[PDB]
């Protein structure tokens, strides 16, 4: 009942932010893509200074990375999954860092940077080798993309030291 | 009953002779502050609601009494604003003339801070000397225009009486190559002594991210490292073709904000020797002759203008609105001061001892007819 | 942009560097004794006012642009300037079509507590032969009124000069 | 010219904010009255940090206090006037305070307050006797619908020590 009233509370503060109150603290809402970098600060001075993972799923059918942010509360314990839809392929995978509101996502955006496709314009630690040296960081293995049983072949020849097939699925 | 019982509220108002005339209350914790909020406007004559009754022309003299130690700097930001919404031809022998009224009224004023800052530092040498030496200044603005203070000199348009002639002309050129030479008896008991610089040594520190965007504007955060001078970003007056050399320091203790006003001075001075050997061609001092006849209606076409000068203290600006008749709809004189040693202030003295309320009071330079308006 | 110094401002604080401040034990005091060294002030020093009778036309056009609302006019229509509240910014000298009102150097103008030396502040001014009472009679730099001699009923005021004419007029009404 | 490149970057990242440059540094525009609060800080965020006095004129005719805010730059030189129109009742006299974003606003806040009109709801320092003690408080004498000359009566019987009628304008 009470993110109810929380959601209409940030509602009124932003107009694009249909906000859907799930069991009873999990407010999670849409906004579009590059409107939420003037939007996370009226999520971080209302009541949810504390930032979890950017967590990035992404989809091949509808080609968005759609990735969510986690924010959390401190006074009431709610989480909110405030999410974008930004496009798929590198030339357009642009998303605008936040740093200057949350140093939450000075690490997060490294390893969502390095992991898959996605690059963050105004921030510093971005060529740095993080995590998944090269030949890594040639490229991205956690889009829908890079299939494994495939690259694990070209970089392993056998994977069973002992007999048959223990390479397939299923 | 006395309802504190553990802080006592000592508070210098107006008969003090430290504080001018505005009054700090101070939550005295034996020797130290702990809350020091001030009670402004013992001063407040009002010029917003008063200054809107007199035509366009007249509300110069008026307009003068905002600002007491520089008499010119409150005229010739009025005068600037209104050469914009009419839209002058202001000559060139106009704006020499109001060019170095407004740098030896900037010598003045940082001589009036000098000598009210050695009033109530304890040295009177160094007050009787910056007065002796503001008054020679003094005695040659009374051959060009008027009176001492309060010279009411820059209507709207261009200025009211000329330059004599050589005769004054050439007594600049004394006074300033005779202040030049005694500006080195200056550094030697305001700025030398081992007393004042273990006196104001690392009192109220005043950090970077804490002046620029607090409401200071003058040359005491420009001791913090921020890169603005107002002459030198948009120059005005016949500035672009001076070439002084600003302060910027690092610091933002108390004696950095003092160090940078007498480097100010030194380079000021500079200035007005530099100003004076270029000497004004010919030209006329007023502006036009049909546009300022029956001078009470003065139908000035509407808008605004936004004006802005920097002071002793503080860069401060002017608002007019014109509505379109023979008055001024809305004169607003933005003090220096206001959020430049109120606010400021009050983060500025908690933790500082009672012997540096008066001169971290004087190293702002404190004026208080600007708080009030 | 320009920045002059690196640390070239800031000086080294010194142990016996102020007794270059006693240099002047022995030099002549810059004083002056006003009584009596007097001071000469400047030629066009803004004092008091100076109306000419005989070309003031009563137009009111300075009471217009008098700051201080003190340039109020009577009839026998000239004005009577007081100093009650006036700046002296002198917006009524090159504002006055006709002339017919200067600024002579004189400021000096000390009156005391009771009202009959009050009433030395409301003079209609005087023609500019009060510049024979600047110079040729003792020349002090003072208001050369200094009484006024104003009768209920009989309104006929008398500026008691330094020695010269009692100069008496009758007013009756003000304003337009 | 550079200012006209600056509010065309001030443009991109707000859409009301019809921005009018005047002589060279002089960018003046309004914005609608209660869309600033969510809007100051883009324009200190993007190169004005320092605030000076919030000047705020009256309009009888329209009954609106036009609060101007005046913004300023420090590595240009430019004077922002960035301005609202609130009504002009004192049950409407309401206004949203910048105190999160700027520290300037402690203080002019207070004088436009005790002067005229406006109530600034999230600020702590608003009935302090800041200036205009007692019984000058108790009604606001820099708006329109206070008159000199009729106050000053009231307050002081006569305005001449001397004679005729020396209280009177023009
Ligand atoms: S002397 Fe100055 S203030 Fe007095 S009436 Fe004349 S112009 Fe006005
Ligand atoms: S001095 Fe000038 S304005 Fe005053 S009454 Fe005489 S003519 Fe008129």
């Amino acid at each position: 009942e009470k993110g109810e009233e929380i959601v209409k509370q940030i509602l009124e503060k932003a107009p694009y932010a249909e906000g859907k109150v799930r069991r009873e603290r999990r407010l999670e809402f849409r906004v579009p893509a590059d409107k939420i970098r003037d939007f996370l600060r009226i999520m971080k001075e209302s009541n949810f200074p504390l930032m979890l993972q950017i967590t990035a799923v992404d989809w091949p059918k509808e080609g968005e990375i759609e990735l969510v942010y986690h924010l959390i509360n401190v006074e009431l314990g709610t989480h909110a999954m405030v999410k974008t839809r930004i496009p798929r392929d590198l030339d357009k995978a642009r998303m605008p860092t936040v740093k200057d509101i949350y140093p939450a996502a000075e690490t997060y955006e490294r390893d969502v940077h390095d992991f898959f496709g996605v690059y963050f314009e105004g921030n510093e630690k971005m060529e740095m080798p993080w995590i998944l040296d090269d030949p890594e960081r040639g490229l991205y293995p956690h889009r829908k993309d890079f299939d494994m049983l495939a690259y694990v072949k070209k970089k392993y020849k056998i994977l069973d030291r002992f007999d048959e097939d223990k390479d397939k699925y299923v | 009953y006395p309802i504190d019982k553990d802080t006592y509220e000592l508070f210098f108002g107006p008969q003090h002779m430290a504080t001018e005339n505005f009054s700090i209350i101070l939550k005295m914790d034996g020797n130290r502050v702990v809350k020091a909020i001030a009670n402004p406007g013992f001063l407040h004559r009002g010029f917003e609601k008063l200054a809107e009754y007199r035509p366009w022309y007249t509300n110069i003299a008026l307009l003068l009494r905002i600002c007491v130690p520089e008499p010119d700097v409150p005229e010739a930001i009025y005068s600037m604003a209104v050469d914009e919404i009419i839209g002058w031809e202001v000559p060139e022998r106009a704006q020499w003339i109001r060019t170095l009224v407004l740098e030896m009224a900037r010598v003045t004023a940082y001589l009036f801070w000098i000598m009210g800052l050695s009033f109530k530092l304890g040295v009177y040498t160094a007050g009787q000397w910056a007065a002796a030496y503001r008054e020679r200044f003094m005695a040659l603005f009374e051959q060009l225009t008027g009176a001492r203070v309060y010279h009411i000199y820059t209507i709207p348009g261009g200025v009211r009486r000329d330059i004599p002639g050589d005769k004054w002309l050439r007594q600049v050129r004394d006074t300033v190559e005779y202040l030049k030479d005694k500006l080195k008896d200056f550094d030697n008991v305001l700025f030398e002594n081992y007393i004042t610089y273990k006196r104001l040594e690392g009192i109220g520190v005043m950090d970077k991210k804490f002046a620029l965007e607090e409401g200071v504007t003058g040359p005491n955060l420009r001791a913090t490292g921020v890169a603005y001078d107002v002459r030198k970003s948009d120059p005005y007056l016949l500035y672009p073709e001076l070439d002084f050399e600003i302060p910027v320091l690092k610091e933002g203790d108390a004696l950095a904000r003092v160090l940078v006003r007498r480097y100010e001075l030194e380079q000021d001075l500079y200035i007005i020797e530099q100003l004076l050997d270029m000497g004004p061609p010919s030209g006329p001092y007023k502006v036009q002759d049909p546009k300022l006849k029956n001078l009470p209606r003065f139908k000035v076409p509407p808008g605004e203008a936004f004006a802005h000068v920097e002071a002793t203290k503080g860069d401060f600006g002017a608002y007019v609105v014109s509505d379109g008749g023979h008055k001024p709809y809305r004169v607003h004189i933005r003090g220096p001061s206001i959020a430049h040693g109120v606010r400021v202030l009050e983060q500025l003295l908690v933790g500082a001892r009672l012997a540096d309320v008066p001169a971290i009071l004087m190293s702002l330079d404190n004026c208080p007819p600007d708080i009030d308006r | 942009f320009r920045i002059a110094p690196e640390e070239k401002v800031k000086k080294k604080p010194s142990f016996l560097k102020p007794w270059f401040g006693l240099k002047y034990l022995f030099k002549k005091p810059v004083t002056i004794k006003i009584p009596y060294e007097f001071i000469e002030p400047a030629p066009r020093y803004r004092g008091f006012h100076t109306l000419d009778w005989k070309k003031c036309i009563g137009c009111n056009m300075c009471g217009q642009i008098c700051p201080a609302r003190a340039i109020e006019m009577t009839w026998i229509p000239h004005p009577k300037i007081d100093y009650g509240r006036c700046t002296f910014c002198q917006f009524c000298v090159d504002v006055c079509p006709t002339g017919a009102l200067g600024f002579i150097e004189t400021y000096m103008l000390t009156t005391t507590w009771r009202e009959e030396e009050l009433l030395l502040y409301d003079w209609v001014p005087i023609e500019p032969e009060k510049f024979k009472e600047i110079q040729e009679k003792f020349k002090d730099y003072k208001f050369p009124v200094e009484k006024i001699e104003f009768n209920k009923e009989t309104k006929e005021v008398t500026y008691y000069l330094r020695d010269g004419t009692t100069f008496k007029f009758k007013i009756l009404g003000y304003g337009l």
